[PDB]
C-alpha cells in the first residue's frame, strides 16, 4: 500500500523527520503552521509492471525520487461540540525501529518484530492496530496471545486510544480478570450494546422534542432511523441551502448560527457552539454537530439487528463475526473454540500476535486457520507477530522433548533462523 | 419391478459412464 | 382561486377525509403535475397517512410507465418511494409495490438494495413475506452467489425450498454444492418433500447427480456415503 | 436449534452483495442488458400498437 494514514502515531513532523533518516521528507503544505498532526504519508513503491527481471548486478540508482516522501498533513474532522468527541491522542514518541515497525505492520504480507526487553513491544502493537481501524474500518485484526496477563496489558493500552469500545472483544478463560470496570466478554458486549442502544434513542427523543416533530421517533431503531433520514436530512439540506449561497455573495458567518436546526438538541453542549470568528470555523463546528447526529443514527441502525434478535444469547456472536473488529483472545481459547469459530463463520484479516516467542508451532500455527477460506482464498492479508528469541522459548517440562525434538522452537524463532527479515 | 427398474435405468447409465469413463482415463 | 374553497376545508378540518377526497378529485380533473403538488403538501402535513402514499404512488405508477424507458420521470417516482418508506413503517403494501415497480424498470441493482434494506428495516415476520418475491427475483439472473445466500436463509423456515434450492444448483451447474445439501437432507432424515419423495429416492438422486460427476462433485467422500 | 440460532449473522440474510463489490458488475451488465431488452420490446410493443 503507497498510501498510508498513519494517524497519532506521530507527535509531530519532527518525529516524523527523525523516524525517517536518510529520506526527504517532501510536505504537501508549505505553511509550517498547517503541518500538525496526523499526516497521511505516500511511500515511493517500486512496482513490479515494467522492466523484465535481468541485469539485477546493474545496481538500481539512488534517485532522490525514491527517497521523497510525499507526506499530506491533514485536519481530523471535527465529531461535535462534546468534549467526548475529541480523539484521544497517542503519546509515545517512537523511535524509527519502531515506526518501521508500525509501517511494515500496516502493510500485506508478513511482518515481523524482535522486541528485546523494554523497547517498547505492546505500544508498537497498540499503534498498529489503531493504525489499521482507521486506515481500513472494514477490516478486522485478530489478537493472540499467549498468557492472559500479556492479554490484560495489551488491551487495557488499546482502550487509552480513539477506540469504539463495541468493536473490542475479550475471549477467553478469565474474561473478568480484566483491571477495567467494564466487561467485554460477549455477554458483557449485549448489555453495553443494550444499554447504548437505549441512551441513544432518548438523545433521539431529545432531539425529537427538539425538532418539533410529532410523533415517537424514539419508541425503535426502525423509527429512529426513518427519523433521521427525513426530518435531519431535510433540515440540514435546508439549512446547507441557505447557508451555502447559490449565488456569488459570501456567505454570512452569523447565517451558520441562525439558520442551524439543532441548537436546542445541542443546548446542554459547551456554550457557544459557533464563534462567529471565520466562516470556515463555525461550518466545519455544524457539520461536526451533523457528524455527532449521524453517528448517533450510524449505531442506532447497526444496534436495529439486535433489537429484532428477541434473546440476548443470540446478540453476542451476531456480534463476533460483523460487528468487532479489534478481538483479543488466547492462544489456549484460539484452540479450544477453533471448531467452534469455523463453525460461526469467523472471518478475520489481520493476526497481531504478541510475545510470539512464547507460543508453540502448532499454537502458533491455529489462529492462522480460524477462518474458512473465501473461494478458495484466504482473507488473511497481515500477519504481525511480536516476539523476542532471545528471551524464554515455550515451557517444556520434558527435558527429552525439549532438548532432542526442538519442541521449545518457536515459530517465530524458526523463522529467525530460516533468515526471514526482522525489524530488530 | 423395483428390482428390473434399476436394472433398466443404470444399463443406459452405464453405457453413459463407459463414454464418461474412456475420456477421463 | 378555485383552490381556496378546498385549502380553508383542509386546513380546518385535516382529519377529515371527504375533503381530501373531494380535492382529490377536483384535481383529477385538474392538469395531473398539481395534483403531485398536493400529495407532496398532503404528506408534508399527514405523513401518517396510509390511504396518501398508496394513491401518490399508484397514481404516479400508472402515469410515468408508459413513458420511455430511460425518462427520468421514473426517478422522481423513485424518490418518492424512498419518500414512502421512512414515513410508512410497518404498512406491507408500499414494501412490495416498489420492488415490482423497479423489476419494471429493469433496475436489478436497485430492486435488490430495496429487498436488502426491507430486511434490515424488518422483523423476520415480514422477510416472510419479502422472500417469495425476492427468491423468484433472484432466479431469475446469473447472479449465483446472491441465490444462494437468500435461498440458504429461506431452508429453516421452509424445508421444501431445499428441494427448491437443489433444483436451483442443478439449473445452475453448482452439482458440488446440490450434492452437499442433499447429502444433509438426507441425514435429515425428518425433511418434507413437494413430491413426497422417499429418503431412499432422495439418496438415489443424491448419487444419481454423484455417480453422473465425479468431477465436479469434490467436497464428499463418495466412497464412505454410498458404503 | 438455540446455538444454531446464535451463530445467525447478517451473512446468512446476504447482504455483503453489495459489499463484495463483483456482484455489482454482473448485477449491472444483466441489468444492462434486461433494460436493452424492455426497451426493444417497448418498441416492438409500440411499432405493433401503431400498425
Amino acid at each position: 500500500i503507497a498510501t498510508l494514514d498513519f494517524n497519532d502515531t506521530f507527535l509531530s513532523i519532527e518525529h516524523l523527520k527523525a523516524s525517517f533518516p536518510g529520506h526527504n521528507v517532501k510536505v504537501t503544505v508549505e505553511d509550517p503552521a498547517l503541518q500538525i498532526p496526523p499526516f497521511r504519508i505516500t511511500f515511493p513503491v517500486r512496482s513490479g509492471k515494467g522492466k523484465k527481471r535481468k541485469d539485477a548486478d546493474v545496481e538500481d540508482e539512488d534517485t532522490e525520487e525514491a527517497k521523497t516522501l510525499i507526506v499530506e498533513p491533514h485536519v481530523i474532522p471535527n465529531r461535535g461540540p462534546y468534549p467526548y468527541n475529541q480523539p484521544k491522542r497517542n503519546t509515545i514518541q517512537f523511535t524509527h525501529t519502531q515506526i518501521e515497525a508500525i509501517r511494515a505492520g500496516m502493510q500485506p504480507g508478513l511482518t515481523m518484530v524482535v522486541g528485546p526487553p523494554g523497547t517498547g513491544k505492546t505500544d508498537v502493537a497498540v499503534q498498529i492496530i489503531s493504525n489499521i481501524y482507521h486506515n481500513f474500518p472494514e477490516q478486522r485484526t485478530l489478537i493472540v496471545t499467549h498468557s492472559n496477563q500479556a492479554l490484560n496489558q495489551l488491551f487495557e493500552k488499546i482502550m487509552a486510544l480513539d477506540i469504539d469500545e463495541r468493536h473490542l472483544l475479550r475471549l477467553g478463560h478469565g474474561e473478568e480478570e480484566l483491571e477495567t470496570e467494564k466487561d467485554f466478554s460477549r455477554y458483557g458486549r449485549v448489555n453495553y450494546v443494550l444499554a447504548r442502544r437505549i441512551e441513544l434513542l432518548e438523545e433521539v427523543k431529545r432531539l425529537q422534542k427538539s425538532l418539533g416533530v410529532p410523533g415517537d421517533a424514539s419508541y425503535t431503531c426502525e423509527t429512529a432511523g426513518y427519523f433521521f433520514l427525513y426530518q435531519v436530512m431535510s433540515r440540514w439540506e435546508e439549512y446547507i441551502s441557505k447557508v451555502k449561497n447559490k449565488g456569488s455573495t459570501l456567505p454570512d458567518v452569523t447565517e451558520v448560527s441562525t439558520f442551524f436546526p439543532f441548537h436546542e438538541y445541542f443546548a446542554n453542549a459547551p456554550q457557544p457552539i459557533f464563534k462567529g470568528r471565520s466562516y470556515e470555523e463555525d461550518m466545519e463546528i455544524a457539520e461536526g454537530c451533523f457528524r455527532h447526529i449521524k453517528k448517533i443514527f450510524t449505531q442506532l441502525e447497526e444496534f436495529r439487528a439486535s433489537e429484532l434478535l428477541r434473546s440476548g444469547l443470540d446478540r453476542s456472536k451476531y456480534l463476533l463475526v460483523k460487528e468487532a473488529k479489534i478481538i483479543a483472545m488466547t492462544c489456549t481459547h484460539a484452540a479450544l473454540k477453533r471448531h467452534d469459530l469455523v463453525k460461526l463463520g469467523f472471518k478475520y484479516d489481520n493476526i497481531l500476535m504478541e510475545e510470539a516467542a512464547q507460543i508453540l508451532e502448532i499454537e502458533t500455527f491455529i489462529p492462522l486457520l480460524l477462518q474458512n477460506p473465501q473461494d478458495g482464498f484466504s482473507r488473511l492479508k497481515r500477519w504481525i507477530m511480536i516476539g523476542d528469541h532471545h528471551q524464554l522459548p515455550p515451557v517444556i517440562k520434558n527435558m527429552a522433548f525439549q532438548k532432542y525434538s526442538n519442541m521449545e522452537q518457536s515459530l517465530f524463532t524458526r523463522f529467525v533462523r530460516v533468515g526471514v527479515p526482522t525489524v530488530d | 419391478p423395483d428390482y428390473q427398474q434399476q436394472c433398466h435405468e443404470m444399463a443406459e447409465r452405464l453405457e453413459d459412464s463407459v463414454l464418461k469413463g474412456m475420456q477421463a482415463a | 382561486e378555485e383552490d381556496l374553497p378546498y385549502e380553508e376545508e383542509i386546513m380546518r378540518n385535516q382529519f377529515s377525509v371527504k375533503c381530501w377526497l373531494r380535492y382529490i378529485e377536483f384535481k383529477q380533473g385538474a392538469p395531473k403535475p398539481r395534483l403531485n403538488q398536493l400529495y407532496e403538501r398532503a404528506l408534508k402535513l399527514l405523513p401518517c397517512s396510509y390511504k396518501l402514499w398508496y394513491r401518490y404512488l399508484k397514481a404516479r405508477r400508472a402515469q410515468v410507465k408508459h413513458r420511455c424507458v430511460t425518462d427520468p420521470a421514473y426517478e422522481d417516482v423513485n424518490n418518492c418511494h424512498e419518500r414512502a418508506f421512512v414515513f410508512m413503517h410497518k404498512m406491507p403494501r408500499l414494501w412490495l409495490d416498489y420492488c415490482q415497480f423497479l423489476m419494471d424498470q429493469g433496475r436489478v441493482t436497485h430492486t435488490r438494495r430495496t429487498f436488502d434494506r426491507a430486511l434490515r428495516a424488518l422483523p423476520i415476520t415480514q422477510h416472510s413475506r419479502i422472500w417469495p418475491l425476492y427468491l423468484r427475483f433472484l432466479r431469475s439472473h446469473p447472479l449465483p452467489e446472491t441465490a444462494v445466500r437468500g435461498y440458504r436463509r429461506f431452508l429453516k423456515l421452509s424445508p421444501e425450498s431445499a428441494e427448491e434450492y437443489i433444483e436451483y444448483l442443478k439449473s445452475s451447474d453448482r452439482l458440488d454444492e446440490a450434492a452437499q445439501r442433499l447429502a444433509t437432507v438426507v441425514n435429515d432424515e425428518r425433511f418434507v418433500s413437494k413430491a413426497g419423495k422417499s429418503n431412499y429416492q432422495l439418496w438415489h438422486e443424491l448419487c444419481d447427480l454423484i455417480s453422473q460427476n465425479p468431477d465436479k462433485v469434490q467436497s464428499l467422500n463418495v466412497d464412505a456415503i454410498i458404503r | 436449534r438455540a446455538e444454531l440460532m446464535k451463530a445467525i449473522d447478517f451473512e446468512y440474510y446476504g447482504y455483503l452483495d453489495e459489499d463484495d463489490g463483483v456482484i455489482v458488475p454482473l448485477e449491472q451488465e444483466y441489468e444492462k442488458k434486461l433494460r436493452a431488452e424492455l426497451v426493444e420490446k417497448w418498441k416492438a410493443e409500440r411499432e405493433a400498437r401503431l400498425a
